[PDB]
């Protein structure tokens, strides 16, 4: 609905989502750009945000 | 694998590094993790050793970190899993 | 690589402040003669008398707490 | 452009249709528009056919209705009783061509002549039908595209963009008269009322720099004050010189002093330069320009600019600013240019960001920090219970100081309400030519000038002339506008001059050639009009004989190409190339007015976005194309940088700056402000909005 | 295997302009060695001209004298075109005279020692009977073409006019070959080169600058080993 | 992959980094000190400034963004002026001329950031449009002129070589291109004979190889001999060591396809080195090949004059058959149309046919530089027809050209044209940008998220329909329908056995080999059919074209899907009731009910065709007994 | 005056006989006015030797091949002219080949007189195959830069001696550009980057040696004409 909300009609796109109890799911490109988190397309999903960076173990004895 | 030598920017090849990570998303986040490493690093020396270590190879006079950390990951130094 | 002001130059802030306050006699003389090497003697010889320092090496000479010195006598009896 | 901002007729304001309002049904050109107003003439961005200007023989009713001249032909001979005429009985009545071959007494010559109909029809009809003839060629046209030579060799694009374009030149400081022009240039001058013009016939009797003093017939004397480096309204010069000596005798009407933009009474606006089309070396690409040094060396394209900054003295809350010598705390050697109240001195050179009027503000006083409290008991000051607000030069600019205007409420002049006192400071830099800076011909072949080389590896004729300027060869077939070729072939042959040979009579060409162009000394001048111009013929003919330098040598030879050496290799180019003299102004869209950065500075209030223009510093507005473009390479962090920390999260872009300066990492962003406001006005709103966890 | 070296000979056609043949070369020669000797004639001749000049009643470039036809800025686009030569490098002053109506001509300007100025028939500027002019102006060395040096580089007062200078006293020099090439391999080229100079120097001193300038630039590459 | 900057620019754009670096130079002890040498402008802070600029990326952009390279990440170096240096190739993919556009610079901060703009938006990483996969920095007109100027061949040249024995040997053969360049530099050789070298450090195409040395001709060290021009060995040399000789006349379609092959079989760096020795050696024989416009280099036809009086003569008897009367004025007008369309080509066939090769114009056009013969018609032969601010034909027209120059009428006509396609453009910009909204909201949650959606379905290929003589003719859209598609299912000729198996990139060699083998039906897998929940899997949507290889597991495919549809307007003309322009695409993603509403069938067999009065009324027979 | 910065000079290799050197810095300008006139005196000034007219055994106008030979008559005259060789003599020097039987002719097969010096006997020149014999004269004289072949005015002097293109000079190829380097410390001055590439009869650094003693003679002989002059002086290293 917060995507919807940019189009037309933001009194009555609001009005009825407020009935329904209608809550987001953040899982579009539109919506994470208005709330100002990452995006969840590139560099944003969690394949590739979780990564663990480390030097391996025969280089480390070469420090 | 046979070229003119790269200069700037653009040293290591790109397809040539491309070639230790599955994609190119994945290499962006390796570097930069790497290269917020390093910084650190170099920041906290002073006193005594944090948990981070070091520029593996032997950098330039005044390089830049995530130019080291490029050179690093194709010097194959580093081992990463995503998440 | 520097080309900064004077500041190295200047041979107040060379080493040790805590030398320029010596509890010797001796121990200030080295820290006296070290201004003999400095640019900014009549300025800071000028702003130390009319400020009324009560103490230390101040434009090459110590102060009292009041006033010039020639140089303090040691602990002891006076000689002739 | 001060004359044509005057006969500029619009279509919008009130009691008009607004530009939404404008259906394209109104911006077309109705064939009713034949004199009565130019079909060429429009500005090009969202304004096109709403405003358009005069023509240039036309007339305005008593009711308001736009009249036209005709010649009115009886019965198959053209008389001289010229009529005026409108809309009405032009749609009544049959309307001939203006070239029309008349056989030199009235009588015209073929039966069958061109005739405009009623309902803008062309047709043919037997010469007696034939009641009006036209007065002129080039009575459909506007007074700046009057100017451009060779127009009927145009499309109508390239004219309109090179008749928009002939009104953004800049007042030079040489001001020479074009080689080759249309005869409407005079009248252009003495009608835009720039230039000083006799009165009463009579004998000048004292010229100066500033003053004339013409001695008429009988008795009275007459003085003509000059305007000496008096600021435009957009930035340039207004400077007027004396073109008479002591003793001659001029005439009433006589040009008697030039202005701006004139040489010896006509119109002026940019220089004659020696120009090659052919493509150098990548340095003209998408028609770029490339320029030699002697144009910078010898001031041969030099504007001057004049800046006004203004400053006051209002009264606030916490008492009355002042304008004083004394300032906190900077030292004297930026008092080293200062006068005794203030403002600098006259003839002061200014560089970025010095002192132009001290100015020091009552802040109050407020409470005080107890670190500075320590730092002010160590150091001894003052406690500097005044807050400094000096006029200082903004970015970039420099040059001389010419005039200090300065008003007071104290010294009975018209003020707003607590200004004591209002200053106003004059910054005069000459610009020279530089890159970056925009060019144009007259027939809108524009472009910014790409690298200004060095002058002796610039390619040069036979005889050492190295050329000044090369356009690039590709952007004349596929915009259609060839008058650039056949006016720099012109431009050549009235260089050189010309001889035409009449050995055995006059050659073939030469039959519509009038006397007297026949032959011409090096370096005369003609003039071409607009519709009625030389035929390629002449043209022709003139460059087949073009009387030699100094020694036996013709440059160039009859295609109008030249052979040109290379000034950097040392090899002659293997085929020949055009050269010739075409006729370049200089436009006022330079780059110091266009070149700003932003690094940190002033915010909004009601929002936190940085400010915008470039009068402050001014940060780019980032457009929802460029969040597409973000978002479809894949570049998550640079987006979010964009929308948090850059604009909008006031409590982490001060923890960036100082990341930046100690030499840290660059911390996490934080959640932007326009989501917070946007969630107090949800909650305001009687929206239970929630965030949820788990 | 050609057994000669080439020989320059001279020719002199006016006063101020001259030519210069060189005879023989190899083939493919001539024109870079003409071309070579162009670019060095062109842009490092040392010379010498006005640099800064200060008028007594003006105090910046853009107002005008008491009694002057022109103005300030129309006198220094006069005073750009002058020839003057110097022998000592340092910055020597010469002084303009004028009072009452007449013409202000270049031959007015009374040197000091050293210096000399080429050309006194040069129109500067004219007088009526009100006017006075008294003008200073200083003479360097140099080489090149150098823009206007500021006012606050140096520490001068508010009256010291700075005027960007060109000193190089040579003009246009161009150059043309004629290929022999025959059929017996007896091919050489002939170097026909032909300066003009702005009447400071002669032309033959311009060329023996050049020269010089190449020589000593080409002993580096000589001096490798 | 370098860019300019202004000093007076990057100094203000790096100040933060400059006061941090010349703190710790000791040239500012501290901050406020930092600040005034820098606002004061000292002379250390240039040496200051190259040392914290070096290898730090900055963006660039130009208004209107259209599409994805829009935005594209520069190596900055310093440049004393005041204008943003760029580099020559880019000016394509930027859509910015040279008549005083701006760009405008941005610069990344965090070390994330400048990872993205380092490996992503690298400029030397974008070369191929994803649009269409055809490249964006192949070298455009000038340097087009200049190696077409090189690599053309002139019989009757300089120094050719000629077999012409019994007294004296060929005299145009040379040992090696050294040589040649030797001769070429003396007044014996033109670049552009025909000479037969005896090349070493050049591999032979692939007929002459197999012919000399079979398989194992090691370029790198052997010697073969080839009639080649010099010009053709000069240009070859700047392709890579291992890619075959050329041997062809450089046409910007054998550019196109030659930088195609190139960016398939090698990476990216030695693509961007390549095409970067291409724009070199293009400029510098572009400015030796004499293309200069005068007017002796525009010549008339000289058979105007007939054609004109031929034509002429029928249209005054079609006016005279008006004149009494003998038809309506709107066939009149289409009667006069039909006569001078059919003139204005007439003329536009005799001007061609008189104009030489190697003339500049005509040199410009047939290279492919730019530009069409219509404007070449329209500058020497006649403009033809204008229209009217309708849309109508004029049906005057115009008999002129403007090397003649025009008349006043005629100018008069033409300026509705003119001021017609000057708004319309506009016009078009706006509404262009509109559908590109549309599209955008619409397909912004389209992004890569599995592997393998793992289903069998998928759509069918046309590809080469047999000829009813029975051959492979190759069908004309296959780059746009066929390539760079993952196989469904396998391929196997005749009950044979399989060509290519499921899961093959599907590209030029696949293609090959099965138009050999003999078929036409494959059934490739592709979205449409991806069996994800929200998103597609990335072995349905294939090769993305942007990298040459498959996509990887985050991409924003719709957003590139948008921008690649909604880039191409601007150049979508109507026509000269049913609509065939860039509002037809309008109508169509929206789905509206067409105007020109033809029907369609609802059941096979016979049909009754039965007009009745005005307008026709068909009924179908059924087979079904419905 | 002083040309304010000393232009220095280091070479490479990339070859046994491929240097790159590079002058930096110059004056702006000069290193287009330098760089063309060092590239053509170096391919047009040095002396060498070459092969100027071959004569051949059976062959005197049927210039198709050569019997007993597999290889073509122009493969032969195109392989012969790229040999490598010098001279002392001014005059035109004879030299003669012999061999006879199945084999390989290398360029050692030739016998040298007095003063003429092959520099590679190992580079194949001809496959004499099934019991032929070749019996080559070769014409050997020392020259400068390139000429093309002499046409054979002394047609009636020999029927059979055809004459061929020589290349003169030792060396083969050089490039060269420029670049911009200090706009703004040092003023845009300019960088020169050579490339020369001989054949291993000399060495690149005594071939720019020659190349810079043939180039200063040429200018001083337009300096010795008003030695009293003034100009730029560099000074010492
Ligand atoms: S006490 Fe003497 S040496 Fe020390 S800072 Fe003052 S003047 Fe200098
Ligand atoms: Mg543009
Ligand atoms: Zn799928």
């Amino acid at each position: 609905w917060l995507s919807a909300a940019s189009f037309q009609e933001t009194t009555r796109v609001l009005t009825d989502a407020a009935i329904n109890c209608r809550s987001d799911k953040l899982n579009g490109l539109k919506e994470n750009v208005i709330i100002g988190k990452l995006i969840p397309a590139g560099t944003g999903i969690n394949r590739y945000r979780n990564i663990a960076v480390q030097p391996t173990e025969e280089a480390r004895a070469a420090a | 694998g046979g070229y003119d030598t790269p200069l700037g920017i653009t040293n290591p090849p790109i397809d040539e590094l491309l070639d230790r990570v599955s994609s190119k998303y994945a290499l962006v986040i390796y570097a930069a993790k790497r290269a917020r490493q390093i910084n650190d690093y170099y920041n906290q020396l002073g006193e005594g050793i944090l948990e981070y270590v070091g520029p593996l190879v032997e950098p330039g006079l005044q390089e830049k970190p995530l130019s080291i950390a490029l050179r690093e990951i194709h010097a194959d130094l580093l081992e990463h899993t995503e998440g | 690589q520097t080309p900064r002001q004077r500041l190295p130059v200047l041979p107040c802030h060379v080493g040790d402040p805590d030398l320029w306050f010596a509890d010797t006699p001796a121990g200030l003389e080295v820290a006296k003669t070290l201004c003999v090497s400095c640019p900014i003697r009549r300025q800071c010889l000028a702003a130390a008398l009319q400020r009324a320092e009560p103490w230390g090496v101040w434009g090459g000479e110590i102060f009292d707490q009041g006033s010039i010195v020639s140089h303090k006598r040691p602990r002891g009896r006076p000689r002739k | 452009s001060g004359l044509t901002h005057k006969r500029r007729l619009s279509a919008l304001g009130p009691g008009g249709l607004s530009r939404e309002r404008a259906g394209l049904e109104v911006r077309d050109v109705h064939p009713s528009h034949y004199g009565r107003m130019c079909p060429i003439e429009t500005p090009e961005g969202p304004n096109i056919g709403l405003i358009g200007s005069l023509s240039v023989y036309a007339r305005v009713n008593p009711f308001g209705f736009i009249e036209t001249p005709y010649r009115k032909v009886v019965d198959g001979v053209v008389s001289d009783e010229i009529v005026y005429l409108t809309a009405d009985e032009e749609d009544r009545h049959v309307v001939a061509q203006a070239n029309s071959p008349i056989d030199a007494d009235g009588r015209f010559v073929e039966p069958r002549v061109l005739v405009r109909r009623k309902a803008g029809e062309v047709e043919y009809v037997p010469s007696s039908e034939v009641d009006y003839m036209d007065v002129s060629p080039r009575q459909m046209v506007s007074v700046a595209t009057a100017m451009i030579p060779f127009l009927e060799h145009d499309d109508a694009n390239r004219a309109l963009m090179g008749a928009n374009m002939q009104r953004q030149a800049v007042p030079l400081v040489r001001s020479e008269a074009p080689l080759v022009g249309t005869g409407m240039e005079l009248r252009a001058a003495i009608d835009a009322g720039d230039v000083v013009v006799a009165e009463e016939s009579g004998v000048i009797e004292e010229v100066s720099a500033d003053y004339i003093t013409v001695m008429h017939d009988n008795g009275t004397r007459r003085t003509y004050r000059m305007r000496k480096f008096a600021r435009s309204n957009h930035g340039t010069c207004a400077n007027q010189c004396p073109i008479v000596d002591a003793g001659d005798r001029v005439e009433a009407g006589q040009v008697i002093a030039d202005g701006p933009c004139t040489d010896d009474g006509e119109m002026a606006l940019g220089k004659n330069l020696l120009v090659a089309i052919m493509p150098w070396e990548g340095h003209n690409y998408e028609d770029a320009i490339i320029l030699s040094n002697r144009l910078v060396e010898e001031d041969v394209l030099t504007s001057i600019h004049i800046e006004e900054h203004e400053i006051d003295a209002r009264d606030t809350k916490l008492g009355a600013e002042e304008i004083t010598r004394d300032i906190p705390n900077i030292s004297d050697e930026v008092l080293a240019d200062l006068d005794e109240r203030g403002i600098v001195r006259i003839g002061a050179e200014v560089r970025d960001g010095d002192i132009l009027v001290g100015k020091v503000t009552p802040k109050g006083e407020t409470e005080l920090t107890p670190e500075e409290r320590l730092l002010r008991a160590i150091f001894g000051e003052k406690a500097r219970e005044v807050r400094d607000t000096s006029l200082k030069v903004p970015h970039g600019e420099s040059g001389k100081v010419i005039g200090i205007r300065v008003f007071s409420r104290e010294d009975e002049d018209e003020l707003p309400a607590g200004v004591n006192e209002l200053v106003r400071v004059y910054v005069a830099q000459k610009r020279k030519i530089s890159d970056g800076d925009k060019l144009a011909g007259r027939h809108g072949n524009k472009g910014v000038i790409g690298k200004i080389l060095p002058v002796e590896d610039m390619p040069f004729l036979a005889d050492g002339t190295p050329v000044d300027i090369i356009l690039n060869t590709h952007g004349v077939p596929r915009r259609m506008n060839i008058g650039q070729i056949l006016e720099t072939h012109l431009g050549w042959c009235a260089h050189s001059g010309w001889k035409v040979d009449a050995a055995k009579g006059v050659p073939d060409w030469a039959a519509r050639l009038p006397d007297e162009l026949l032959e011409a000394q090096p370096n005369a001048i003609v003039s071409t009009p607009v519709f009625d111009g030389a035929q390629e013929a002449e043209l022709q003919g003139l460059l087949s004989c073009t009387l030699p330098n100094r020694d036996g040598d013709v440059l160039v030879d009859a295609d109008g190409k030249a052979m040109l050496f290379d000034g950097r290799s040392g090899e002659p180019f293997p085929y020949p190339v055009t050269v010739g003299y075409m006729y370049i102004m200089k436009l006022h869209h330079l780059v110091d007015d266009k070149i700003h950065a932003r690094s940190t500075g002033p915010y909004s209030m009601i929002t936190q976005q940085p400010l915008g223009g470039k009068a402050q510093f001014g940060g780019q507005r980032f457009g929802e194309m460029e969040c597409w473009a973000m978002q479809a390479y894949g570049a998550a962090y640079t987006l979010q940088e964009l929308l948090t920390i850059k604009s909008d999260d006031t409590v982490g872009r001060v923890k960036v700056y100082e990341a930046i300066v100690k030499g840290e990492n660059i911390p996490e962003p934080g959640i932007p402000e326009s989501f917070k406001v946007l969630l107090k006005e949800l909650q305001s709103l009687c929206l239970n909005v929630e965030v949820l966890s788990s | 295997l050609i057994s000669q070296r080439p020989t320059l000979s001279e020719d002199v056609l006016t006063d101020n302009r001259s030519q210069f043949v060189i005879e023989p070369l190899e083939p493919g020669f001539g024109y870079t060695l003409g071309n070579s000797l162009r670019r060095t004639l062109l842009s490092s001749i040392p010379g010498a001209a006005v640099t800064s000049i200060r008028i007594d009643g003006v105090l910046h470039e853009f107002t005008t004298v008491p009694g002057v036809k022109e103005d300030v800025t129309e006198i220094i686009l006069n005073l750009k075109s002058l020839v003057v030569s110097s022998e000592e490098d340092e910055p020597v002053t010469m002084y303009l005279r004028k009072q009452g109506p007449g013409e202000v001509t270049a031959g007015d300007i009374v040197p000091p020692a050293g210096v000399t100025v080429h050309n006194p028939g040069m129109h500067i500027a004219t007088l009526n009977d009100k006017g006075k002019l008294e003008v200073e102006l200083v003479v360097e060395r140099g080489r090149g073409y150098v823009p206007a040096v500021q006012n606050r580089a140096s520490g001068a007062e508010i009256g010291r006019i700075p005027v960007d200078s060109i000193y190089s006293p040579v003009l246009k020099v161009t150059y043309k070959v004629d290929a022999t090439r025959v059929e017996q391999r007896t091919d050489f080229d002939k170097l026909i080169l032909d300066v003009e100079t702005k009447n400071s120097i002669s032309p033959r001193d311009a060329l023996a600058s050049a020269g010089k300038t190449l020589v000593e630039l080409f002993g580096l590459a000589r001096e490798l080993n | 992959h370098q860019c300019g900057l202004p000093k007076l620019m990057a100094l203000e754009l790096f100040k933060p980094f400059v006061m941090k670096r010349l703190v710790d130079l000791n040239h500012a002890q501290n901050i406020k000190s930092a600040k005034r040498m820098v606002e004061r402008q000292r002379p250390q802070v240039w040496d200051v400034l190259e040392e914290v600029i070096a290898e730090h990326p900055v963006l660039l952009n130009r208004a209107p963004t259209l599409h994805r390279l829009g935005i594209q990440a520069f190596e900055p170096m310093l440049v004393e002026g005041k204008a943003i240096q760029l580099h020559p190739l880019v000016c394509e993919a930027f859509n910015a001329d040279f008549d005083g556009d701006q760009m405008a610079v941005h610069l990344p901060l965090s070390a994330e950031a400048q990872a993205e703009a380092r490996i992503l938006m690298l400029s030397s990483n974008n070369i191929l449009s994803p649009a269409s996969g055809r490249p964006l920095a192949m070298p455009r007109l000038d340097m087009v002129t200049g190696l077409y100027y090189l690599t053309t061949e002139v019989p009757g040249d300089t120094g050719e070589y000629q077999p012409a024995s019994g007294d004296h040997p060929e005299t145009g053969v040379y040992s090696s291109p050294a040589e040649a360049i030797m001769a070429a530099d003396r007044g014996v050789l033109s670049v552009r004979a025909k000479i037969k070298v005896r090349l070493t450090q050049l591999r032979p195409p692939v007929e002459i190889e197999a012919e000399l040395f079979g398989h194992s001709g090691w370029q790198p060290g052997d010697a073969w001999m080839a009639e080649t021009t010099l010009g053709r060995v000069m240009f070859n040399e700047l392709l890579p060591l291992g890619y075959p000789f050329v041997n062809k006349q450089m046409h910007k379609k054998v550019q196109a396809a030659i930088i195609n092959d190139l960016a398939e079989r090698y990476p990216m760096i030695v693509v961007a080195q390549t095409v970067d020795k291409l724009k070199d050696a293009g400029f510098y024989w572009a400015t030796r090949s004499g293309v200069t416009v005068s007017m002796a280099d525009v010549l008339v036809p000289p058979r105007k004059k007939e054609i004109l009086d031929h034509y002429e003569e029928r249209a005054d008897k079609v006016e005279k058959q008006f004149q009494r009367g003998a038809l309506n004025h709107d066939e009149r007008n289409e009667a006069l149309v039909e006569i001078w369309k059919e003139a204005t080509d007439e003329v536009g066939q005799a001007l061609r046919e008189h104009y030489p090769d190697d003339n500049p114009i005509i040199t410009i056009v047939d290279s492919g530089a730019t530009g069409n013969f219509t404007q070449t018609r329209t500058l020497a032969g006649m403009k033809g027809l204008v229209t009217n601010p309708k849309g109508e034909f004029i049906p005057r027209p115009v008999k002129s050209s403007f090397r003649e120059g025009l008349t006043v009428l005629e100018y008069f006509i033409n300026t509705h044209g003119a001021r017609k396609g000057l708004a319309d453009t506009a016009l078009r910009t706006a509404d262009s940008g509109y559908l590109t909204r549309r599209l955008v909201d619409v397909s912004q949650d389209v992004i890569v998220r599995e592997h393998d959606c793992q289903t069998e379905r998928g759509i069918v290929v046309e590809l080469a329909e047999r000829a009813p003589d029975g051959t492979l003719i190759r069908d004309p859209y296959i780059e746009t329908s066929a390539y760079a598609r993952t196989l469904g299912t396998d391929a196997v000729d005749e009950a044979g056995n399989v060509i290519v198996e499921r899961g093959q990139d599907l590209g030029d060699p696949e293609i090959d080999a099965l138009l050999a083998a003999g078929i036409t039906q494959v059934k490739v897998r592709s979205v449409l059919t991806c069996a994800t929940s929200t998103g597609v899997c990335a072995t349905c949507y294939g090769r993305s074209m942007a990298t040459g290889k498959l996509v990887d597991i985050g991409e924003a495919v719709g957003i590139v899907a948008a921008q690649s549809i909604g880039e191409p307007g601007t150049q979508l003309t109507m026509r000269t009731d049913i609509t065939g322009g860039l509002p037809r695409v309008q109508e169509l993603f929206e789905a509206r009910v067409p105007r020109g509403k033809a029907p369609i069938a609802d059941v096979t067999g016979r049909v009754r065709l039965e007009d009745g009065e005005r307008f026709y009324k068909i009924t179908i027979v059924p087979d079904d007994g419905g």
